[PDB]
């Protein structure tokens, strides 16, 4: 229940950090 | 902070003075007494059960109904005071809470709002902080309203009996025969057959 | 219209009597607002809060006014002010700041 | 409670009252009307002769239906006093 | 010439009512949802109606450019306007799935010396531009003059 | 005359709503009679009493005038209209009378 | 205050007596049938709460 | 107070009472008259014929119009109690 | 509906009924004015009016939900959204704007979260 | 449907009936508006309103269950899930959004 | 359900009214449950708790839901859930944990 | 049997009758759903819902007896046994599962 | 070619309604519970319908393999999908008497560079696979991309 | 009951850690 919401929150944070790194490492 | 012994016994005797007021305005005595009086009026027998009999019945019913509240007061407030664990002030404050909860359980929000608005009290968050000076009149008014509701509802079967006997007498042409004389024995029979006394006391207890 | 009230029954209760009074007021106010040069049609909604009791410092009413203007007839600041004054006065204890004035395009003319 | 609840309570009340009265009122009316029609057809000009049979009819009704009117009424009253702690509010 | 195409029945009707009132001849293209009107009046009428609140890359670009050009031309029919430039900036089909985008327009006007746009004219420009582009709210139209002064509140 | 329309008694509140209407009508009438005024519209807000607290709120009035094409109202006029409307309403503080023209200019 | 508090109960008494006697049952005591209806009127109006409100607002 | 501040209130109260009691009395009178005329037409000699039609008519009228009369009476009493603080002056 | 709805009133009208009818009416007129707004083709207003409570920790507030259907591509401006909010809030005694939700025909929330 | 019903002339009705009918009507209109949302082909709203007391005894809060049938492949946006929540919550006096459940035709909780 | 409700029947008794209400709710709930793709027919049984005598204790109601699925149309865990939510919400104070969901073969899905 | 049973009732219906009829109807519907279960050909449910008595201290938790007839050789799964238990218990206000007895057409107790 | 076979009347009817709406010719095989449709449209239609929620070892293996292959082929008709692999894992008739088993599916997709599956496409894949296998709940379908990213929540 | 929910929570956490490791170990 709440644990799944916390896990999805962690997944979104990790994905956004990944995308931010990729954005500058791409050019 | 603990009151000296002479002040304690002064408070105790002065509080014992206010006993009938507490019984009438804080317990379930008033509603039972009003319902009993209305029921006695409803049977057409204005003085059949003597006032003392009904008063004793109401007192015993009130004691039985308020036994859980008295037990809570004893366990939480009076017992530590009797073992010198807590002072009289904090014992009284702790004993107020169960009685306050019982009275709040049997009050109507509209009357509480009326007395709060009348007394110019500030906004109160939840039922936890409502002064006793506000709760007591609201509880008394709610008890009066509930007692009148119960009495008016009780008045119905005897009204049915009176109407049916009056119609039966009238359809026979008996123009000058009063229906009260014929209705009173049948009212007694109706109340006896349905086990009226114990049923009504059980209904009064269940409503609390 | 105030007419609505004149043509009425006798079985109507107090609630009905009040609602009818509110409607009539809404009508007349819209009427005067339209009778202002730049205004082609007006629509007034009143929210008059009922008796207090359960409340403390009581509360005050609110109004929403929608105006349709004549092609290009923009309302001046003073106009907006006058609409505010009229609507506020017509409602017992209506604090101007609780009057919203809006045009046919959804622009808030007041605040 | 709401007024509508009072109306419903009164509705079942006068329904029980009508059910009680009709077994008696109907037979009294039928007997009176039959005797009056016979009297008008026979020109026996005396009203009081219609009174004697009616009582018997009424009494007959009781001895034929007294139990039922006794029982049904109770089945109402025992309900009403049992609904007392749930009508308040 | 075409005044408007692709009109709702409601907008069409309103537009026809206004044209009749102004005594302007008109011809609603049969089932084309379009209203051809005097060629010399097209721009003036568009503006007037706007005042009243009525109503591939290369192609898009071209389209966009064409639309920009047309809007500019229409705006230039305003008396105080010497020249107008319109830039439409609708983001390419939102690549980002979650984030949501919306079209915007920037209008730059060169005014005749000593002349200013009034509030009505400003509102007409904003409406004209917003109505021409699907999904463009009036609030997303910025109108500036040659000096960079923001005319739209 | 609306008051006297051969109408069987309705309710005090109905009587009240009426009285308010009649006063509004007569006031508008006199305001129009004035030279520069072509038509007048008067709205009265009589205040509602409170519940347990003693607070006499003061009534308010809104007056809309349509002036003779072009002609305006002098300041003295902006004063006499105020006086008349204030006097016609029991306890109406002039400062609670708003006077507006057909264009939405506040004259008061 | 008291003589106008009396009014609705007199209304109920008179209405019940008139209905009962016009219907024919003139031998019944109207007050006996009327008392439950007086209680009903008092509880459905919230007589106690409204009476306290009126008494407080009389000042 | 004043005779008027009292006569008007009494007139309003008895108007309420008349409105409350008009349907029952009207249907009772109509039913009694109809039964009596039917009885006279057939020359039936009886006095108790009309009572049962009277009782069923009144019972049905109560069932039909109870909400209306009760709501009217409740509203009248509510406004009377609300206006009571202003009656004294 | 709305004001017309309260015309053929049978004598049997419980206060409850009288209130519900008033609510239904208000909803109707509000939707009406909202549709009268240029970009709006049809409006639907739902009011949640809960009679009161004396305790603050147990008091909520009147709330409104407004669904608008727009004309093909007629997006509502920020100022429009603001004006819809103001009108709906004013029409309901003690309606805190923040309790007005405005939604389009596609399910986009036009007001605040 | 809902509002039309409430009217059906009827006299043999109790408060209980009056309330239940009000609940049904509200359910109907809410489902109606929900269907009138592009991606939604049909909606079904169930309200659980707790019978109220006039005393000081436990407030609680109501609950709602909303089932939507979508047009072939018309998935609802997170915003679509939200706006539905807001509308249903507002339409029910004191309905805490968190007590609104939204489900599709396949049994997926969009909440 | 609501058909049983407006059957032009003169008032019987509060208890009769309560039974009718319980039945109607059961009917509508079963209806919506069937309207769910994988579900061919649904059957809902509600047990509203009976207020006891001299006690203020509160009993929580309970529900039993039997579903018949389309040939091979197994319910998703999310499907097992959404059913729970709907049934619980439709019953004043129904604690989900008191909702039992069963299939046509007697497998407990909850 | 059936909820229909209650639909058709005479004017004279004692509360006792109203209750007994409710009990019958519940029994009928429960048996119905139980039969609907694949392996079950016919079901019979008996409820013992004790009437409240202040003459007694404790009201014995309600009890149920369920007899199932299975299709030729269609033995019920332990899970099937359970689901039957859950349904019957839920359908009876305050029915403690442990007071539900499930028996087959041969007299084998399927429950415990 | 056969779009679907072995359909319920309800599903059949729904499928026919959708085909008619899309103006696609169709021929319901007489008493075959199957709907032969344009051969070139079979896969596209399966996917589209899935979006709307519609509807020995060697043999089994072969069957399974065939089914896997067909599912893969159907999934590959999605624009963003370069290639698809489907693995079906239905445990052999539960040997254990007490324990209960359930079929599952793993779908791996290789996406075109720079392309992603949207939520709708993902749901369509999950439904397609679940509907094809008896007893396979949607929840037992795992969809992953070439990088091993789980697409199904 | 609750134990199964906890076990599924553990399984999801383990699977996501596994996938995160595989993601970088793949290229």
């Amino acid at each position: 229940d709440l644990n799944d919401a916390q896990l999805k929150f962690a997944n979104d944070v990790e994905s956004r950090i990944q995308r931010r790194i990729e954005a500058i490492l791409s050019p | 902070q603990s009151w000296s012994l002479s002040v304690q016994t002064l408070v105790f005797i002065t509080s014992l003075t206010f006993l009938p007021a507490i019984l009438l305005m804080m317990t379930s005595f008033t509603r039972i007494i009003i319902v009993f009086g209305l029921l006695r009026n409803a049977l057409g027998t204005p003085s059949a059960p003597p006032n003392q009999v009904l008063l004793g019945l109401a007192l015993f019913l009130t004691f039985f109904i308020m036994s859980p509240v008295i037990d809570k007061i004893y366990v939480d407030a009076y017992q530590p005071f009797s073992e010198q664990k807590i002072s009289m002030q904090e014992a009284l404050d702790k004993g107020a809470q169960p009685l306050r909860a019982f009275m709040l359980r049997q009050t109507r929000e509209a009357d509480l709002a009326l007395f709060a608005r009348l007394a110019n009290s500030g906004p109160l968050q939840g039922p936890e902080a409502v002064p006793m000076r506000i709760l007591l009149p609201a509880y008394v008014t709610s008890e009066l309203k509930t007692a009148f509701q119960i009495g008016f509802t009780i008045f119905i079967p005897f009204l049915i009996i009176d109407l049916v006997i009056a119609s039966v007498l009238m359809a026979l042409g008996m123009m000058m025969v009063p229906p009260a004389t014929i209705a009173l024995p049948f009212k007694l029979m109706l109340f006896v057959l349905v086990d009226g006394w114990q049923l009504l006391m059980g209904s009064l207890a269940q409503s609390f | 219209g105030f007419e609505l009230l004149d043509q009425e029954k006798f079985g109507i209760s107090q609630f009905s009597e009040q609602v009818n009074y509110q409607r009539a007021l809404e009508g007349e106010l819209a009427r005067t607002i339209e009778t202002l040069g730049p205004v082609k049609s007006a629509r007034v909604h009143l929210a008059m809060p009922k008796p207090s009791l359960f409340v403390r410092e009581q509360k005050s009413p609110s109004a929403s006014v929608t105006v349709t203007l004549e092609p290009g007839r923009a309302l001046d600041e003073g106009q907006i002010s006058a609409v505010v004054h009229l609507v506020s006065s017509a409602v017992a204890g209506l604090p101007p700041g609780n009057v919203t004035l809006v045009d046919q395009s959804g622009h808030l003319l007041t605040q | 409670m709401t007024p509508e609840s009072v109306m419903m309570m009164g509705t079942e009340a006068m329904k029980v009252a009508l059910a009680l009265a009709a077994p008696l009122l109907l037979v009294a009316l039928i007997t009176g009307l039959i005797i009056s029609i016979l009297q008008a057809a026979t020109q026996i000009n005396e009203m009081t002769l219609s009174f004697i049979p009616k009582i018997v009819a009424v009494f007959i009704a009781i001895i034929v239906a007294g139990p039922w009117m006794l029982n049904l009424l109770l089945d109402y009253v025992r309900t009403l006093f049992s609904n007392l702690p749930y009508i308040i509010g | 010439r075409t005044l408007f195409s692709n009109l709702s029945d409601q907008d069409g009707g309103a537009i026809v009512a206004q044209l009749t009132q102004m005594n302007i001849p008109y011809r609603f293209a049969n089932g084309s949802g379009a209203i051809e009107v005097p060629a010399d009046k097209v721009h003036e009428l568009r503006l007037r109606l706007a005042q009243q609140g009525l109503p591939q890359f290369s192609e898009q670009v071209n389209y966009q450019r064409a639309l920009e050009g047309e809007l500019a031309r229409t705006i230039e029919t305003l008396g105080p306007v010497k020249s107008a430039r319109v830039h439409l900036a609708m983001p390419k089909p939102s690549l980002f799935v979650r984030e949501q985008k919306s079209p915007s327009a920037s209008v730059t006007v060169t005014l005749e010396p000593g002349r200013a746009l009034d509030e009505g004219q400003i509102s007409a420009v904003v409406h004209l531009v917003s109505s021409a582009v699907a999904g463009l709210p009036p609030g997303n139209v910025t109108l500036v003059d040659q000096s960079g002064h923001l005319l739209t509140q």
